C-alpha cells in the first residue's frame, strides 16, 4: 500500500485482477500436472501466485519499485518456495528465463519507413506475455505511462500477431459521445438474436482499443460520460439500446485502454469507480541497455545499405542512446511546454538518416558522421530558445563523437539541400541564394504580387521546411512571431517542390463542410495522385475536434473513423479501376502518408493545449521560427531601402540602426515581438520619402527654371 | 527628418495616449541626436499631414478640438497601405465616418458573407461593429489578389470595382493575425487627456 | 558538315553590363546583338568583341526574349519590353527606329514571325505591313507561355500544362495535349528531311509527327501528334509520349534542335547536347556562366535561307555571354 502508484486505487480492488489471473493460469496449465510430484506442483503454483501478486499489486509502479516488491515477496513467503525474479518464466515443465525466448530478425532498409514495425526485446516480450494472460483472463486492461513508451506500438504488436484476437482502433476527442464507440464497432460487429451483440468473426475474439481516455472533458457537474459508458460495457457485460430501449448483451468483447498520467496538463483524473473493474499496468521508459540493443539493431539494418562501415554500428548506437540520455537530462518540460523527449524522435532520426543515405551520393566516413550530426541538429536542437544551449549541443555532439568511434558539426555551416541537384549532398551558399532569388522573382512575376525581400535567415528556414517536407509523414509546426513569413514560406516550398496549395475557407462553418473539403482532398489524392498541402491559421480552427482529427491521423498513420461505408465502396471501386482487406488498407495508409502534408501556422505559444499535447508531438517537426534578430533586421532594412537612394549629407546604416534602437526601446517600454510594426514603418517611410522627394524635386525644378529665367 | 517622424508617428503611435507618446517622442529625438541626423525641433506631424481645407472638411462632420482626435483621424486617413482599425467604446468614429461619407458608408454587422460579396461587387465601403466576432475577408485584408483584376472571395471568383475601402471598428477594451494587418487607433480618455484639456482651458 | 559539335572551351567572352536574356546573330553579317533585362541592347562584331559597336537603351523594363528575321532584302529586328511596347529598328552600324507596336495590356514575353506572346491572357496578331489590330483569340482558360507559327498551325502550352494546336483559317483547335506535372517552358515542332523520318504519306503531306517539350522539372519529352482531319477530329486529338529525357540538375530554360543532335540549357551552369536516337548525352558543358545559363543560340539549320555556319553562342545571368568558334 505504501509504495508509489499511478491512478491511485485502493488495495482492496486489485485482488480481483490478481485472483482471476491466477485462476486462469491454473486452468490453462491444469491438464499437464497429472504426471507431476507434489513439490514441483507446489513450486509451480507458488511461482504463478507470486507472479500474479507482483503484476496485479505493483503493476502501476516502476522497475526499482518492482524489484523492491519482488525481494519483499521473496522474504515474506520464505526461501523454501520457488524463487521469482525479473526474468523468471514457467514453460515446457521447467523453470526458465525470458532471456532465451526472444527471436532474431534482420530487416532490410526499405521497411524502416513502416511505423508498425515492432522490434523484439526483453521488456516488450515480457509485457506481451502478461498482456496475453491478462486479456485471456476476461479482465479489462488499461496501460498508462509517460509519452513515447510505445503503448500503441505494443498494442498493435500484441493484437496483430494473435490468431485469437483482432484490432479496432478508436481515438477519443476532447468532446466525445456514445455513438463514437457504436460507430467504431459498427464495421466489425453485428447484432444477433438485437438481444446479443457479437463480433463478425466466430473463432477469434474482438477487442476494442481506445487510447487517451483522459482526453474527454467533464461536464459542469464534475462528471464525464464516456468512461461511465466503458464501465457499463466492461462490468455489466451489456448496455442499453438508446432509441430502441432493450438490453443488449455482449460476451466476447474486450475493453483495453491507453492513457497519459493525470499530472499531464489537459488530462483529467478519472474516478476510481471505472478503474476499479480494470487492471492497470505501468509502461515506463525502457532501460539504457534495451534502447542500446534496439538502436544497435536499427543501425545494423541501416548500415546494411552501406556495407563499407558495418563494424561501426555499435559506437553509433552507444552515441545515440547516450546522447538521448543527457538530452533528456540537461533540460525538461519544467522550463518550456515542448521539451518532451521520447524514443519517437530517435526513431525519426533513424528515418532521416535512412532517407539522406538512400537519396544521396557515394558516402565516406566523415561525410556519414557529419550527416548524422546534421540530422541531430535537425531533429533534437530545432525548437530551443537560445544559443547557449545550441553551443552546448554542439560540444555535446563533439564529445560523444570523440568518445564513440573531426570536421565541422555546426548546422549553420553544414548546409545540406536537395534543390541544388538530384541528390542530397553538400551545396554552395551562392548557388542556393541565386536559385532562391530566381525562384522568388519568377513567383512574383507569375502569381503573388509582393515586391519582397530575400535574406539569409528566411532562406535557412526555407531549407528547414523543405527538408521536413521532402520526407514521408513530414508534418512540421511553424511557431513564430506574426508577419515573419511562415505562410509565404510554406507556399514557396510547395511551389518549388510541386505540392499545390489548398486552404479551408471558414464561425459560418461546421464539421460536415470541413469533412466534405477533407473528403474531396482525399479523393483527389487517391485518384489523381494529387500532392496536397493544407494551410491552417489560428482563425481556421474553432473546435478542438479538428485538432483531435489531425492528432488521430498524426499519432496513428491513418484515420480509422472517417473512412467507412459507401465512401469505402466507391474508393475501392475507383482503386480497382486504377488497379486483401488488410493489404489494401495498408497500401491506402502508405499512399496517404506519402501524399499528404499538413502545416500549422500558430503564433501564440487551445493553441497552448495544442503544443502541450504529446500525441500531437508524434509526427510534428516543431520548428522554432522565433522572432527576428537585430543583425537580421539590419540586413533586411539595408536590402529594402536600397531601392530608394536617399544619401544626402553613409546614412542608410545610421537611419536603419536608429530605427532598430527606437523600437527596441519601445519594446522595453511596452514574449514575442511582432515585426509587423517594423515592416509597416519601413514601407511607409519608403513610399513617403519617394513620393514627397519627387514632389519637392519637381517643385525645385520649377524654382530652378524661374531662377534661370530671372537671372 | 519630418518624413521619418511622420512615418513612425503614423505607424507606431496609434495606440498610445498623450503622456507615453510624449515620452516616446522625446526618447526618439534623443536617439536621433545620438545618431546625428538632421530634423526639426519645432515640428508637429499635425502641421505636416493635415491640410486646412480638408481639416475643415472633417470639422463639418464631428471633429473634436482635442489634438488627440486630430492625430487619431490623421493616422486613420494615412493608413493607405494597411487596413485601419478603430477602437472606440463610445461609438464616435463610426458616426464621424458615416456622416463624413454618407451613402458610401454601408453599415454591416457580425447572410453577412452575401452582403459582403454584394458590397465588394458594387464597390461599397463596409464598417462592422463588434469586430471580435471575426473567414472570407482574409484574402482581402491580406490585400493579395489574382491579377486578370479579380477577387477570389469565398469559393467563387468576383471582381473588384477598384474604389473599395474597408474599415473595422470595435468597442471592447482580438486575434493576433487580425491585429498585425490592421492599424490600431486608440480613443480612450485618461489622466493625460484631462491634463491637456484643463491646461488649454 | 552538318555533324559539327562545338569545342569545350569558349572561343571568347562578351562582357555585358547586366544579365543577358536574349542573343541573336545576324544571318548575313558577322555581328551579334544581345538584349538584357535592363533594356540594354549591345551589338558586337563576331571577330571583334573588344568594344561595344552599339549600346542602345530603348526599353524602360526587362527584355525577356527577341529574335530576327530576314525579308523576302533587309533584316527585321523585333524587340519587346515589359511596359508593353514593341520596337522594330533598322541596322545601317546603329539602330534606326523604323516602327513601334502596341496592343498588349501587360508584360510581353516573346515574339514570333509579326506575332507575340505576353501575360495579358489575350492572343493578339497584327501585321508588320499594316501595324493595326487584326486578330484576337483566347488560347485556353489559362494563359500560354510558348507559342510558334509553322505556316498556318500554332501549338501552345499553358500554365495548366495544356497543349492546343490551332489553325489560322479554320479558327478551331485541331488537337489537345498534356502529360507533365509542371507548366511547360518551351514547345517546338519537329519536321522531316527517327524524328525526321516520316511514317506515312499523309504525315509527309503534314510534315509534323513529333514535337519536343521542356519544362522546369529537369525533363525533356517528345510527343506524338495525333492525326487531324481544319476541322478537329474528336477521336484523334490526343497527344502521346514515347521517350523521357533527363539529366539536368535544374530547370530547363531553352532548347534547340538540328539534324539529330539537340542542345539544351539549364540553371546548373550547364549546356547539354543529346542524340534523339540513343538518348545518351553526347556532351555536357559545365561552367559557362557564374549565373544560370539563360539562353542558347545557333545558326538555324532548319532554314536553308540562312547559312548554318560554324558558330554558337550562349547567354547567362552573370552579366556575360560565351561565343564559340572553331
Ligand atoms: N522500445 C521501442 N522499440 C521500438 N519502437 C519504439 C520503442 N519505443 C517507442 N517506439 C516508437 O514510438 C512509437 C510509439 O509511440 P507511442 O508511445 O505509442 O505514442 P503515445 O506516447 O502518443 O502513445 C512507435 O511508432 C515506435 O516506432
Ligand atoms: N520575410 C518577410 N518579412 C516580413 N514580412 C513578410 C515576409 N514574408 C512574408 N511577409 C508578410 O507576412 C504575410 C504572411 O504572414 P504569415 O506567414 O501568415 O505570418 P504567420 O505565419 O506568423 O501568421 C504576408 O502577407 C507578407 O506580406
Amino acid at each position: 500500500n505504501d509504495l508509489v502508484h499511478i491512478l491511485g486505487v485502493r488495495t482492496f480492488n486489485k485482488l480481483e485482477t490478481a485472483v482471476q489471473l491466477a485462476v486462469h493460469l491454473i486452468s490453462s496449465y491444469r491438464q499437464w500436472f497429472q504426471n507431476l510430484d507434489d513439490k514441483s506442483l507446489k513450486d509451480v503454483i507458488t511461482l504463478l501466485i507470486k507472479r500474479s501478486l507482483l503484476y496485479a499489486l505493483a503493476g502501476d509502479s516502476t522497475g526499482e519499485s518492482q524489484r523492491a516488491f519482488i525481494q519483499t515477496i521473496n522474504t515474506y513467503f520464505g526461501h523454501d518456495s520457488q524463487e521469482l525474479s525479473d526474468y523468471s518464466t514457467i514453460v515446457i515443465l521447467s523453470f526458465s528465463s525470458f532471456c532465451s525466448e526472444i527471436p532474431s530478425v534482420s530487416l532490410e532498409a526499405h521497411e524502416v519507413m513502416r511505423p508498425d514495425i515492432v522490434i523484439p526485446t526483453i521488456d516488450t516480450i515480457k509485457h506481451e506475455k502478461i498482456f496475453y494472460d491478462l486479456l485471456n483472463s476476461k479482465r479489462g486492461i488499461i496501460l498508462c505511462g509517460p509519452p513515447g513508451s510505445g503503448k500503441t506500438m505494443i498494442m498493435n504488436n500484441a493484437l496483430r500477431n494473435s490468431s485469437l484476437y483482432d484490432v479496432v482502433g478508436i481515438n477519443f476527442s476532447k468532446d466525445t459521445t456514445t455513438e463514437h464507440i457504436l460507430s467504431a464497432l459498427h464495421r466489425h460487429t453485428n447484432y444477433v438474436t438485437g438481444l446479443t451483440l457479437l463480433p463478425k468473426s466466430d473463432i477469434k475474439n474482438l477487442v476494442l482499443f481506445c487510447d487517451e481516455i483522459n482526453l474527454p472533458k467533464l461536464d459542469k457537474y464534475g462528471s464525464q460520460n464516456v468512461v461511465l459508458f466503458l464501465r457499463q460495457l466492461m462490468e455489466k457485460q451489456g448496455f442499453w439500446k438508446t432509441p430502441e430501449n432493450k438490453w443488449v448483451t455482449i460476451e466476447r468483447i474486450h475493453i483495453v485502454g491507453a492513457c497519459n498520467p493525470p499530472t499531464d496538463p489537459g488530462r483529467i483524473p478519472m474516478s476510481e469507480r471505472f478503474t476499479r473493474h480494470a487492471a492497470i499496468l505501468y509502461l515506463g521508459y525502457p532501460s539504457g541497455k534495451s534502447l542500446s540493443q534496439i538502436y544497435e539493431i536499427y543501425y545494423k539494418a541501416i548500415f546494411k545499405l552501406v556495407p563499407e562501415f558495418r563494424s561501426y554500428t555499435e559506437p553509433f548506437a552507444r552515441a545515440s542512446v547516450h546522447l538521448y540520455n543527457e538530452c533528456k537530462a540537461r533540460y525538461s518540460t519544467g522550463l518550456q511546454s515542448h521539451y518532451l523527449f521520447s524514443p519517437r524522435e530517435l526513431t525519426r532520426l533513424v528515418r532521416g538518416v535512412y532517407t539522406a543515405i538512400n537519396t544521396g551520393p557515394r558516402q565516406t566516413l566523415r561525410s556519414l558522421i557529419r550527416l548524422w550530426a546534421y540530422e541531430a541538429w535537425r531533429i533534437f536542437a530545432d525548437r530551443l530558445v537560445g544559443v547557449k544551449e545550441k553551443n552546448s549541443f554542439e560540444q555535446l555532439l563533439y564529445e560523444t563523437v570523440d568518445k564513440y568511434l573531426l570536421g565541422n558539426i555546426s548546422s549553420t555551416s553544414l548546409l545540406f539541400s536537395g534543390l541544388l541537384s538530384l541528390d542530397f549532398k553538400e551545396v554552395n551558399k551562392t548557388d542556393l541564394v541565386n536559385f532562391i532569388e530566381e525562384r522568388f522573382k519568377t513567383f512574383c512575376d507569375e502569381e503573388l504580387e509582393v515586391p519582397m525581400v530575400i535574406h539569409e535567415s528566411m532562406v535557412d528556414h526555407i531549407l528547414r521546411i523543405d527538408r521536413a517536407l521532402k520526407q514521408v509523414q513530414g508534418h512540421m509546426m511553424l511557431i513564430g512571431a506574426s508577419r515573419t513569413g511562415k505562410t509565404i514560406l510554406t507556399r514557396f516550398v510547395a511551389w518549388l517542390n510541386g505540392l499545390k496549395i489548398v486552404q479551408p475557407k471558414i464561425r459560418h462553418s461546421n464539421l460536415s463542410d470541413f469533412d466534405m473539403i477533407l473528403k474531396k482532398a482525399i479523393s483527389d489524392c487517391s485518384l489523381k495522385e494529387s500532392r496536397t498541402c493544407l494551410i491552417i491559421d489560428e482563425s481556421n480552427i474553432l473546435e478542438t475536434a479538428f485538432l483531435e482529427r489531425m492528432n488521430t491521423l498524426l499519432a496513428n498513420a491513418d484515420i480509422p473513423d472517417l473512412f467507412q461505408g459507401e465512401e469505402y465502396d466507391k474508393l475501392l471501386n475507383n482503386l480497382r479501376n486504377k488497379t486483401t482487406e488488410q493489404e489494401l488498407y495498408d497500401w491506402f495508409v502508405g499512399e496517404i502518408a506519402k501524399n499528404l502534408h499538413v502545416v500549422f501556422t500558430i503564433c501564440d505559444p487551445k493553441s497552448s493545449a495544442m503544443i502541450s499535447s504529446p500525441a500531437l508531438f508524434n509526427r510534428c517537426i516543431i520548428n522554432w521560427m522565433g522572432d527576428w534578430d537585430t543583425k537580421t533586421m539590419s540586413q533586411v532594412a539595408n536590402n529594402m531601402v536600397d531601392v530608394v537612394p536617399m544619401e544626402f549629407t553613409t546614412i542608410r546604416d545610421a537611419v536603419v540602426n536608429i530605427l532598430i534602437h527606437f523600437d527596441r526601446n519601445f519594446y522595453q517600454k511596452m514574449n514575442p515581438r511582432s515585426p509587423g510594426y517594423f515592416i509597416d514603418g519601413l514601407r511607409a517611410l519608403v513610399k513617403l520619402v519617394t513620393a514627397k522627394y519627387q514632389d519637392l524635386q519637381e517643385n525645385q525644378r520649377f524654382v530652378n527654371v524661374g531662377l534661370e529665367k530671372l537671372n | 527628418g519630418n518624413c521619418i517622424i511622420s512615418s513612425i508617428y503614423e505607424t507606431y503611435f496609434g495606440h498610445l495616449n498623450e503622456r507615453e507618446r510624449g515620452d516616446m517622442l522625446v526618447i526618439l529625438k534623443r536617439l536621433l541626436g545620438k545618431f546625428a541626423v538632421k530634423y526639426d525641433v519645432n515640428y508637429r506631424f499635425i502641421d505636416y499631414l493635415v491640410t486646412l481645407d480638408e481639416k475643415m472638411k472633417w470639422l463639418e462632420c464631428g471633429l473634436d478640438k482635442n489634438d488627440y482626435f486630430l492625430e487619431n483621424m490623421s493616422i486613420v486617413m494615412n493608413s493607405q497601405d494597411a487596413v485601419p482599425f478603430l477602437l472606440d467604446p463610445s461609438s464616435h468614429m463610426i458616426t464621424v465616418i458615416s456622416n463624413y461619407y454618407g451613402n458610401k458608408t454601408v453599415l454591416l454587422s457580425f447572410g453577412f458573407v452575401k452582403r459582403l460579396e454584394n458590397a465588394v461587387r458594387f464597390g461599397s465601403v463596409v464598417i462592422i461593429q463588434d469586430g471580435e466576432f471575426f473567414p472570407i475577408i482574409s484574402r482581402l485584408i491580406s490585400r493579395e489578389f489574382n491579377h486578370a483584376v479579380t477577387v477570389e472571395i469565398g469559393d467563387h471568383e468576383v471582381d473588384v470595382s477598384g474604389d473599395f475601402k474597408l474599415f473595422i471598428h470595435s468597442c471592447d477594451p482580438i486575434p493576433i493575425f487580425l491585429r498585425s494587418r490592421v492599424r490600431l487607433v486608440h480613443f480612450v480618455t485618461n489622466k493625460e487627456s484631462i491634463e491637456t484639456r484643463i491646461f488649454d482651458i | 558538315v552538318l555533324k559539327w559539335i562545338p569545342r569545350n572551351l569558349p572561343s571568347c567572352l562578351i562582357n555585358v553590363e547586366s544579365s543577358v536574356t536574349s542573343v541573336k546573330l545576324h544571318p548575313n553579317l558577322p555581328i551579334v546583338f544581345v538584349a538584357t533585362d535592363h533594356g540594354k541592347l549591345y551589338a558586337f562584331d563576331l571577330f571583334n568583341y573588344t568594344i561595344p559597336l552599339a549600346s542602345l537603351q530603348s526599353h524602360t523594363k526587362a527584355i525577356t526574349s527577341m529574335d530576327v528575321l530576314f525579308t523576302n532584302n533587309y533584316l527585321v529586328i523585333v524587340t519587346a519590353s515589359k511596359d508593353l511596347q514593341i520596337h522594330v529598328f533598322k541596322w545601317v552600324c546603329k539602330f534606326q527606329q523604323i516602327r513601334s507596336l502596341l496592343g498588349h495590356e501587360h508584360i510581353v514575353s516573346a515574339v514570333k514571325i509579326i506575332a507575340s506572346c505576353s501575360r495579358d491572357q489575350t492572343v493578339k496578331i497584327w501585321d508588320f505591313h499594316n501595324g493595326w489590330s487584326l486578330k484576337t483569340f483566347q488560347p485556353h482558360s489559362q494563359w500560354v507561355r510558348s507559342i510558334d507559327v509553322l505556316g498556318d498551325y500554332i501549338i501552345s502550352g499553358s500554365h495548366d500544362t495544356t497543349l492546343r494546336l490551332t489553325h489560322w483559317p479554320s479558327g478551331n483547335g485541331l488537337s489537345v495535349g498534356t502529360g507533365h506535372e509542371f507548366p511547360i517552358e518551351k514547345v517546338k515542332f519537329i519536321h522531316f528531311i527517327r524524328f525526321r523520318t516520316p511514317s506515312t504519306d499523309r504525315y509527309k503531306n503534314w510534315g509534323m509527327q513529333y514535337c519536343v517539350s521542356a519544362s522546369r522539372d529537369r525533363t525533356i519529352k517528345i510527343w506524338e501528334i495525333p492525326l487531324p482531319t481544319p476541322i478537329p477530329n474528336p477521336t484523334d486529338s490526343n497527344f502521346r509520349c514515347v521517350l523521357t529525357l533527363k539529366g539536368h540538375l535544374s530547370w530547363v530554360r531553352d532548347i534547340s534542335i538540328r539534324g539529330q543532335y539537340l542542345f539544351s540549357c539549364a540553371d546548373d551552369k550547364s549546356v547539354r547536347c543529346w542524340d534523339l536516337n540513343t538518348g545518351q548525352c553526347l556532351h555536357v558543358w559545365e561552367k559557362l556562366h557564374t549565373g544560370f545559363v539563360n539562353c542558347l543560340d545557333l545558326d538555324v539549320d532548319f532554314d536553308s535561307n540562312v547559312t548554318p555556319r560554324q558558330m554558337m553562342v550562349t547567354g547567362g545571368l552573370d552579366c556575360k555571354s560565351n561565343v564559340f568558334m572553331r
